[PDB]
């Protein structure tokens, strides 16, 4: 085959590949989906969420953005799938009239579609979507990334491959088979340094799940905080019922209907329509404990 | 007047990110040819030599 | 208007002429503009070792 | 002036109706980054948005910025107080000048 | 693949390297510029001394 | 104590006990069902503001 180079494959798989290693990139920063460990953090990490299908102006530009500005976040851009502009357009008054004349353009030479939403720059792609989420908006400049050198080729008919896996083998020898490999590898960083700083976008209300750990010196108290007002104290050794209890005396008064808890004295799972923030600061160890986002499936 | 013919691409590749010591995945394309056929149009018209 | 393997008029229709009517090979026009990675249009690019 | 309801109502009528009939010209705006959230969803009675008017960045500048009602306008991060968010009047009424 | 500290294969995430990895420093990313003041940007300036 | 979206300071309140004065944002209602002497107990609206 190497002698033929049928529609010229190897020159295409050159350029492919790079595609992929690409396409690879955005699947480790938004999702996560296999992200090396030497990444730190992913934007589905983020505890702010936000709904559009009804009328996508509202979610975009005032029930999204107040979680934004009322925690002193800016917003500066948007990514959106290609799913998204049916219902952006569907947008509408109650007369049925359009809410967006702001409009969105294509390109001469890159695949995007790109334009502005309420004066933030907005992308609109084929694969920013994944599971629930079809967007996200934020503060991008909170992202850093570098690559070392450019993508590099190497090609060999010596070695032996191993087909199968490391737990259960199937090699070959390139050179018993009269076979030839190539071998394409690159090499990228990137820091996020507050994933909390973005929204979710989704088509439809969700209740978040949130993971709360007081691991570290079993005494003291911790307030919780919900859309950013603040409960009471809580102490250590707190009950879930009386946590229950402690939520839902915030005065936005979301119901015992919509809050659940579940767990032990230190160690808790919660679940609850909007933000959830926690501050350890006074535990006898505030520094072990933490609150995070459960990726639930 | 041959026509063309051009290999249009389909194959999903695909890559990993990698530890250190890491054994490195294997990958592969795909294509199917497609061809395009000239053909004609014409039309006569006619009148007396005056 | 005529078969193809006409008794009496040669056409490029013909079977006789197989093989010898092959076309150009060109470049894939349908598929796209290569897709780069959305993070690195807006984030920030920095120096790295 | 307060314009929680509607922020057209608030600063095109009723907060420029104190101006002029004092004598007093409207120049500029400052506002806070907590009133896009209200500037933004200030409707009519079926839900339509009333300003198209809208607000920008700049390449080296940490605010931003935009025309309203014609007005050049400012955004900010630390321009609320109490129950005050902003400030809207003839700007040209201050002078100021460093020494050194 | 292989554990850190493997008995046959080098690696740098081995304890034996610790300290020869040294990071390059850089300036600070995620902060914005420094900031001027919005009444400056408004009010007219005049000479002073 | 409402809560449910009402908070401190949304409301003040003046005069006697009973034939109270209320101010607030909103809608105000008053169900004197349990109230039993008062079978004509009302709420006025004296102005807007």
């Amino acid at each position: 085959t190497v002698r033929a180079n049928p529609a010229n494959y190897l020159g295409t798989m050159r350029t492919k590949v790079a595609t992929a290693i690409a396409m690879a990139f955005d699947n480790a920063a938004l999702h996560g989906t296999n992200a090396p460990s030497a990444f730190q953090g992913y934007l589905d990490q983020s505890n702010k969420t936000q709904s559009i299908s009804p009328n996508a102006y509202q979610g975009l530009g005032v029930s999204g953005l107040t979680k934004l500005v009322t925690d002193g976040k800016k917003w500066t851009h948007t990514l959106l799938d290609d799913t998204v502009e049916p219902v952006l357009n569907g947008s509408v008054d109650a007369n049925g009239r359009p809410l967006f004349v702001e409009s969105t353009y294509e390109s001469l030479t890159t695949p995007f579609r790109e334009g502005r939403i309420l004066g933030r720059p907005t992308i609109l792609s084929d694969h920013v979507a994944e599971g629930d989420v079809v967007g996200y908006a934020g503060d991008f400049s909170q992202i850093i990334w570098g690559q070392v050198g450019g993508l590099s080729f190497d090609v060999t008919d010596q070695a032996t491959l191993n087909l199968g896996s490391q737990e259960s083998p199937n090699f070959v020898s390139l050179w018993q088979h009269n076979l030839v490999a190539v071998r394409v590898e690159a090499e990228y960083g990137l820091l996020i340094n507050d994933v909390n700083a973005f929204v979710k976008l989704t088509f439809d209300p969700v209740l978040t799940t949130y993971a709360l750990d007081l691991d570290g010196a079993s005494a003291g108290n911790f307030t919780l905080s919900l859309d950013g007002k603040t409960s009471a104290n809580i102490a250590y050794n707190a009950s879930t019922a009386t946590v229950k209890s402690a939520i839902v005396a915030i005065d936005d008064g979301v119901s015992a209907d919509d809050v659940t808890v579940t767990g032990s004295a230190g160690d808790y799972t919660i679940t609850v329509p909007g933000t959830l923030t926690a501050d350890f600061s006074g535990l006898t160890d505030g520094e072990g404990a933490s609150i995070s986002v459960v990726s639930v499936g | 007047a041959t026509g063309i013919v051009i290999p249009h691409w389909t194959g999903d590749v695909s890559a990993q990110w990698i530890g250190e010591g890491d054994m490195k995945p294997i990958t592969k394309g795909n294509m199917t040819k497609r061809d395009v056929h000239p053909a004609k149009i014409a039309t006569i018209f006619v009148a007396s030599a005056e | 208007g005529f078969s193809a393997d006409h008794s009496q008029i040669a056409q490029t229709k013909d079977t006789m002429f197989t093989g010898y009517l092959d076309p150009v090979q060109a470049k894939d026009y349908f598929a796209e503009a290569e897709k780069t990675s959305i993070v690195q249009r807006v984030a920030q690019k920095i120096p790295m070792g």
